[PDB]
């Protein structure tokens, strides 16, 4: 005993029942950069922090 | 006490060219008299980044 819903006999009524999971999605012109790479002593900001 | 203005290069009216040469005239960016307090701003290397 699982309690996990594994296997179930369903119907072919109900095979695309289980699309409710909510996705989101970059376009095709985004780009997604690495900036941890980036942190050394020696740069300044343009406008200073408090 | 160097600044950076918009002035234009004068072009004289030259209604007659003899009288014209025997005067003479032309053009310095050295002026007279430095200008007014509420007519320049002041830039510095801090405002300018910002």
């Amino acid at each position: 005993f699982i309690n996990k819903r594994i296997v179930e006999r369903v119907r072919v009524g109900q095979i695309l029942a289980v699309l409710n999971r909510r996705f989101v999605a970059y376009k095709g012109k985004m780009r997604i950069m690495d900036i941890t790479q980036s942190l050394k002593m020696g740069t300044k900001l343009a406008a200073p922090t408090v | 006490q160097v600044y950076m203005h918009r002035d234009m290069l004068p072009e004289p009216r030259l209604d007659d060219i003899e009288r014209f040469r025997q005067e003479g005239f032309y053009y310095t960016n050295m002026l007279e008299a430095p200008p007014e307090i509420d007519r320049v701003v002041q830039y510095t290397y801090e405002i300018a980044r910002l």
